[PDB]
């Protein structure tokens, strides 16, 4: 009843279906329904005829480990006919083109870069940030547990790196800019980390509402506890089986700013834009996530929104979305 | 209409049943937290979902049964001397287009000379197409050029041991068939694509172990003239006879001859009246055929219409290659085949892989050389084949999950389940490499 005040009706009819699913797919033991998660997912596929101004396909960049990629492009404007294969990694023109690599939600089990929300998604940020995007597919558990997930972003990254028709005309280098959400924000936070002291340089992070947690209870868990949308035992069942048996929740996977983890500070790390919605179940960790960055000494905008659930970013019809999105778009070209 | 945010997304619901969906999952969610750990695992495991992307009626079905174009490209990441390769192929077929045969046979002889150096698929793909490209230009003034023909037997068999299209197809056709005949106490099948027969006897063994007892089981055959002038229908109904006396159920076999489908008549099958007997009709990649011929496919559709049958499945390839324009259609089908020919590559070397290879081969050059009536590989798609049946008086039967388990489970034993995935449409689905869905399986019935 109070769920209904707070979000549109077609958000919640949405929102309150995929709860429903994921819990009629969900199994005490530990198991999961593969079949039927993947029966109930709605996909959609590559299309190279560019609508409105947008065209994509896929990329296998990792064969041993069946790792795609879908890229997005905008429309050629010196070009009639559809693009083909030989103009599709046409080198991109301009002085700077940014290029975003993103990492797809579900707490490491729900969903696929091809499933229609992110595919929509990226369209959307290609429409409205003017550039490119990269999307990945990952890993998901329990079937392939930690640290399956970092590997394939770390793989994408590599890969998206060493092209040579992404690149810049005005230094001779790529514009990389690590995105995320959900799940997605602790991909890119660890594929940061681990990217750091590999050498190549990223431009910024982009966190939208990351999943992290820790072991002690705070007060946004037990004040919110499943009243919108996202209940505590759950949350239990998917630190469990992502995270290896015999560990509890201070795995630093699951607490970045833990005992044993490494201090942020002196050690880089780029500038990062996080978003936390205010309704939302873990709300008090990403604000401590935040908190903790701004303390190590790194750079960081906090953009907290007090009246955002879950999934806010997911249909245009709300007025959180247009604020997002010109944030992100100031945040990339500047 | 439907509402448009939900409908890109992938939910189909009316703007006018938002509250009533609302309802009816407040409805839902209220009842799960009385039932325990058990009924959310009858509903995980026993009951079988349909359309899941109606959300009114799955919703329904959930709370009843509770409480009793698009052109999709793939770019593998390992070719690096390609470029010049797929250049020459389009530059030739340009050419062929605008009348430069000399530049034509030049540009061949170039794709002769590079394709020597690669390796992989797109070597054997660029052959092929050379091979096409070469017979199309032997198409000018000279009325003496010959074809090829089409050994669907001691090829079609090899295929279906090296890859799992034929396999996906029968297990899917036979699934949809069994969920059709329950509680009719005689059947009566009709097949289009008769050819060998190894789809009938799985079918008839699992119809055999059913609570009920086997029905009566009348089977009726149509396929092309033989080759090698013989009774080949003959001897496949004498098998099929011979394993169907271990199931203690009656069997029937006849033998039926015609060059197509567009000459078949109702009449012709004795069919017997539909209250004491249903019958089934079958098409395995049959279909596009007759596609060439004018008003053909318009007839066998009435033909079926008049036998007013219980289902009708049909398998197809899924990619365009119909199109009025030669370019498009050219480089449509250089993708597909260079999709088809990359999925091949993990399986070990046997005869069984070269002679599907020689069929694929077959296949690229009927599609190209080939003009006007004699071409016969004219693939479509989803939405071309739905619009096809739509104005007709079919309607779409949507498959159930349990299938979807099946065909998983089945695909998981080729290649350690990898590459090959299912997924699903519009009450269909698909077997595809990864993301480029490569056939689709469909069931349809009387609207
Ligand atoms: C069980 C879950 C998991 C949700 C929250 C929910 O409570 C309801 C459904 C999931 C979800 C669906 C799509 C989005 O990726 C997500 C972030 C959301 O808003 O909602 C997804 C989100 C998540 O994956 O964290």
């Amino acid at each position: 009843i109070e769920s209904r005040t707070v979000v549109p009706l077609n958000t919640w009819v949405l929102i309150s279906n995929f709860k429903v699913a994921y819990n009629i797919l969900r199994r005490p033991d530990g198991t999961f329904n593969r079949h039927l998660a993947e029966y109930l997912d709605r996909k959609v596929t590559a299309n190279a005829n560019p609508v409105d101004g947008v065209f994509s396909f896929d990329v296998l960049i990792d064969r041993r480990i069946n790792l795609l990629s879908r890229v997005y492009r905008p429309a050629y404007a010196d070009q009639e006919q559809p693009p083909s294969i030989l103009d599709l990694e046409k080198p991109v023109d301009g002085d700077i083109v940014p290029v975003i690599l993103f990492f797809h939600g579900g707490s490491f089990a729900h969903s696929s870069a091809n499933s229609a929300i992110y595919d929509t998604l990226c369209r959307r940020l290609v429409g409205l940030c003017k550039c490119v995007v990269v999307s990945v597919n990952y890993r998901r558990a329990p079937e392939n547990p930690y640290p399956c997930a970092y590997d394939d972003g770390w793989i994408a990254l590599n890969w998206v790196n060493s092209r040579s028709w992404l690149k810049s005309k005005k230094d001779s280098k790529v514009h990389i800019f690590l995105a995320g959400d959900s799940s997605g924000g602790n991909i890119a936070h660890n594929v940061a980390l681990r990217a750091g002291e590999s050498g190549i340089d990223v431009l910024g992070n982009i966190l939208l509402n990351p999943m992290f947690g820790g072991n002690e209870r705070t007060e946004s868990e037990k004040s919110l506890d499943g009243k919108y949308f996202v209940t505590v035992r759950d949350r239990d069942w998917y630190w469990k089986a992502f995270l290896p048996e015999g560990e509890d929740r201070e795995h630093p996977a699951c607490n970045p700013f833990s005992p044993r983890g490494k201090s942020l500070e002196g050690v880089s790390f780029p500038k990062s834009l996080v978003v936390v919605a205010g309704l939302d179940l873990i709300r008090d960790w990403q604000l401590a996530y935040a908190e903790g960055l701004k303390k190590a000494g790194q750079e960081v905008k906090l953009m907290h929104l007090e009246k955002a659930t879950v999934g806010f970013y997911l249909l245009p019809n709300n007025n959180h979305f247009h604020n997002v999105m010109d944030e992100i778009s100031a945040f990339v070209n500047a | 209409m439907d509402d448009e945010l939900l409908a890109v997304l992938g939910y189909k619901v009316r703007s006018s049943e938002m509250a009533e969906v609302a309802l009816k999952l407040e409805q839902l969610e209220t009842m799960m937290s009385n039932v325990q750990e058990d009924g959310l695992s009858h509903l995980a495991t026993d009951t079988v979902h349909y359309n899941p992307s109606e959300l009114y009626s799955w919703l329904d079905n959930m709370l009843s049964e509770l409480n009793p174009s698009t052109r999709s490209v793939i770019l593998v990441d390992s070719q690096e001397n390609g470029v010049r390769l797929v250049h020459a192929l389009m530059a030739c077929a340009e050419a062929i287009q605008q009348n430069n045969l000399t530049l034509a046979e030049a540009l061949v002889k170039q794709i002769g000379c590079l394709a020597v150096s690669q390796a992989g698929a797109m070597r054997k793909v660029a052959t092929y197409f050379a091979e096409a490209l070469a017979r199309r230009i032997y198409r000018l003034s000279p009325p003496q050029n010959q074809i090829d023909h089409c050994l669907s037997d001691t090829l079609q068999m090899h295929f279906y041991e090296t890859c799992p299209y034929l396999k996906f197809a029968h297990f899917t056709a036979n699934q949809a068939i069994l969920e059709a005949f329950e509680g009719k106490k005689r059947v009566h099948v009709i097949d289009f694509s008769m050819n060998q027969g190894l789809q009938w006897p799985a079918l008839m063994q699992a119809l055999a172990l059913r609570e009920g007892g086997p029905p009566t089981f009348r089977l009726t055959g149509i396929g092309p003239p033989a080759p090698d002038n013989s009774d080949h229908l003959h001897e496949v109904g004498c098998k099929l006879a011979q394993l169907a006396e271990a199931i203690h159920v009656e069997f029937e076999y006849r033998g039926f001859v015609a060059n197509s489908l567009a000459d078949l008549d109702a009449s012709m099958l004795e069919l017997r009246p539909s209250d004491t007997e249903a019958v089934a009709v079958n098409s395995v990649f049959e279909l596009h055929k007759l596609l060439g011929r004018p008003g053909g496919i318009e007839k066998v559709l009435g033909v079926v219409k008049q036998i007013k049958p219980v289902i009708f499945t049909v398998v197809e390839q899924e990619s365009n290659h119909n199109g009025p324009v030669f370019l498009d259609r050219f480089t449509e089908s250089l993708h597909y085949y260079s999709t088809l020919f990359d999925s091949l590559e993990g399986v070990p070397n046997s005869q069984d892989k070269v002679m599907s290879e020689v069929y694929l081969g077959k296949q690229i050059c009927n599609l190209v050389a080939c003009e006007g009536p004699d071409r016969v590989e004219r693939h479509e798609t989803l939405s071309q084949w739905g619009n096809r049946f739509g104005s007709s008086g079919l309607a779409p039967a949507h498959l159930g999950s349990n299938a979807f388990k099946q065909a998983s489970m089945l695909l998981s034993v080729f290649n350690s389940g990898q590459g090959y995935r299912v997924e699903e449409s519009n009450g269909c689905l698909m077997l595809g490499w990864h993301t480029r869905p490569l056939i689709t399986t469909s069931a349809w019935k009387l609207s």
